[PDB]
């Protein structure tokens, strides 16, 4: 559904949105502010997506949407961040780094396992020291390290279907190793 | 008696008192003081103050600058300007401060600029002095 | 009396070299902390 | 009103909501850390004080060279701090415009200055500026006493209006007495006193200057993070309740708009 103007409230987007299960919500200027996909969320909502995931993914993607629900209520107050406490400053540069690994090219689609790997890598926070431009090459270069080198982990996590603790570990070394031997 | 309130734009010490003895350590000449005394106005040297707190304590620590001043009625405002510890010092960096500052006095010319080098000279050659 | 007074000095100045001094005497840390404390540059507006 | 202006409101006062609770949280966070450095700041200015109201030496009359120290905050949007403070300096300004001649100035920040490009635009001698930035230090207020001392200049008596922080709601806008040269000092009690002698007591009161100047900073800069943090409160209320009224009536136009629209097909289709 084309919306004009962010119009939800016009007749066929109330119509088929209290027809459809859910929603995924476009607001545009997370387009032209740069990330996309441009699925600007908080109104975007599935209303039964948490059963719907592989428990790797539900995993690491039910923490993902905590740390983001905790974000995007202080973005406002991240504009001035540089002069408040520093729990809120770790709270938004997490969140920041989150909201870059969420960005992703045109036509190119990642599977289940090496998204898995890239939001695990943001979750368990080893790009909280990098800078905010750098998070999205670390992501392509770990795209190559991962599908080069460790093929037999993204195997793992596909045939699992989850991380059991001897991916966690795997996972703990490789990107503790890769973090060390990035720039 | 006296009420001893030292004070930093750091920090406060003993702020409301009652000490025994304060070896008041200035510019004029170093001199002690006990709760009777006659009262004074003065400024500080980089100096050394000393604190006896009625138990024979013995509490020296440094202090850059700042001003002393004391009543009929014994309040002692000792209002210093950068108090440091001994728990706070080094001595290296005072050396070699020391040693660029005797070169840069070797080199002064003008007679504000001789007077600035004497100041951080002779702060650096009591500062060390109070180090040692 | 003083000599810096006949060299034509402010006594604050006197005291900011001091404090420059002292600050100079502290190691590491307690340099951080009184340099943080330090004099941030309040700047002037003349006629 | 149109359904677009309504929104285009409505966006404008949700953004100065969320900015205003931004200002808010700062103005909080600056104030938790002054007030956690007004605690040494305090005892010394209060000694200072009292080391002045036992020698409570009094003023001289019948001379001209009067200070004004005006200091208060550079960047305002803290509520009716400035107009206090200038209402006391105009106040004490045109009192020491009969008798006194020399009532030439010193203020801090923007928001003085440009409170006085009007009434004394000739008589504020120094300003100064990028207060309330940084918090309030030693050697700023240092360099303030050497731009009030080797940019030569004499006075004898005056006042130092700071603003006066009390509480987190109130505050005051009070002077102090800026005893200023020697023989203010040494006339009865410094004859009293001992080692009164005309150098260390210059120098004394020198630093008895940068100590007053120390004391009222970091008062004015409480004063105003606390007087901030309410302003923005109180903004952020209004604000809120301007919100709400909007969309009230952003909702009332919407009907509005689809009950025409809608009496517009039906009145074509039945007349078809």
């Amino acid at each position: 559904i084309e919306t004009q103007a962010g119009d939800v409230s016009a007749y066929i987007p109330t119509n088929v949105i209290s027809i459809t299960d859910g929603q995924i919500f476009l607001e545009t200027e997370l387009f032209y502010k740069g990330i996309r996909p441009a699925i600007n969320v908080g109104l975007s909502v599935s209303r039964v997506g948490s059963a719907a995931q592989t428990r790797a993914m539900k995993q690491v993607a039910g923490t993902m949407k905590l740390e983001l629900a905790q974000y995007r209520e202080v973005a406002a107050f991240a504009q001035f961040g540089s002069d408040l406490d520093a729990a809120t400053q770790q709270l938004l540069s997490r969140g920041v780094r989150l909201t870059e690994l969420l960005k992703q090219g045109q036509y190119s689609p990642m599977a289940i396992e090496e998204q898995v790997a890239v939001i695990y890598a943001g979750v368990r926070g080893y790009l909280d020291k990098l800078e905010p431009s750098k998070i999205t090459k670390f992501e392509n270069a770990f795209l190559s390290h991962v599908i080069s080198q460790h093929q037999t982990l993204l195997g793992k996590i596909r045939t699992d279907g989850k991380i059991s603790e001897e991916a966690d570990a795997k996972l703990k070394e490789i990107v503790t190793n890769f973090l060390a031997g990035f720039e | 008696q006296m009420s001893f309130t030292f004070a930093s734009p750091t920090q406060v010490f003993f702020n409301g008192a009652n000490v025994r003895q304060v070896d008041v350590p200035t510019q004029t000449g170093a001199f002690g003081i006990l709760a009777a005394h006659v009262p004074t106005l003065q400024v500080l040297r980089p100096g050394l103050v000393v604190v006896h707190a009625e138990d024979g304590t013995t509490s020296k620590y440094f202090v850059s600058s700042g001003s002393v001043t004391v009543n009929a009625d014994s309040s002692v405002q000792l209002l210093a300007e950068e108090a440091v510890t001994l728990d706070m010092l080094d001595l290296g960096a005072a050396k070699a401060n020391l040693e660029k500052a005797q070169s840069e006095l070797l080199g002064a010319a003008d007679e504000a600029t001789r007077a600035e080098i004497q100041i951080r000279i002779e702060a650096n050659e009591a500062l060390v002095k109070a180090l040692e | 009396v003083a000599y810096w007074r006949q060299a034509g000095l402010s006594y604050i100045r006197y005291s900011q070299i001091c404090a420059k001094a002292v600050r100079d005497a502290l190691k590491t840390e307690f340099k951080a902390n009184a340099m943080k404390t330090s004099g941030s540059s309040i700047k002037i507006v003349k006629v | 009103a149109t359904l677009k202006d309504i929104t285009r409101r409505l966006k404008s006062i949700k953004n100065i909501q969320k900015i205003t609770k931004s200002m808010k949280m700062v103005a909080a966070a600056k104030y938790a850390r002054a007030e956690r450095e007004l605690k040494p700041a305090r005892v010394y200015g209060v000694g200072s004080l009292a080391l002045y109201e036992k020698a409570d030496i009094k003023t001289p009359e019948d001379k001209k060279k009067h200070l004004i120290i005006g200091v208060s905050s550079d960047r305002g949007l803290c509520g009716a701090i400035h107009s206090s403070v200038a209402k006391q300096m105009k106040s004490e300004a045109a009192n020491l415009a009969a008798a006194g001649k020399e009532v030439k100035i010193i203020g801090v920040g923007d928001k003085i200055r440009s409170i006085l490009h009007r009434t004394h635009s000739d008589q504020f001698l120094v300003t100064f500026k990028e207060v309330g930035r940084r918090p309030p230090t030693f050697g700023d207020a240092s360099v303030i006493a050497l731009e009030l001392l080797n940019s030569g200049y004499e006075f004898d008596e005056g006042s130092i209006i700071f603003n006066r922080f009390r509480s987190v709601i109130s505050y005051k806008t009070e002077e102090k007495p800026i005893f200023s040269l020697d023989t203010i000092s040494s006339a009865e009690s410094m004859s009293i006193y001992d080692d009164i002698d005309a150098d260390v007591l210059r120098n004394y009161q020198e630093y008895s200057l940068a100590n007053i100047i120390y004391y009222s900073l970091k008062e004015s800069t409480t004063s105003e993070q606390s007087a901030r943090m309410t302003a923005m409160d109180n903004a952020s209320k209004n604000a809120s309740e301007m919100i709400d009224k909007l969309t009230l009536t952003f909702n009332r136009t919407r009907q509005a708009v689809i009950t025409k629209e809608l009496i517009e097909i039906i009145s074509g289709a039945a007349a078809l």
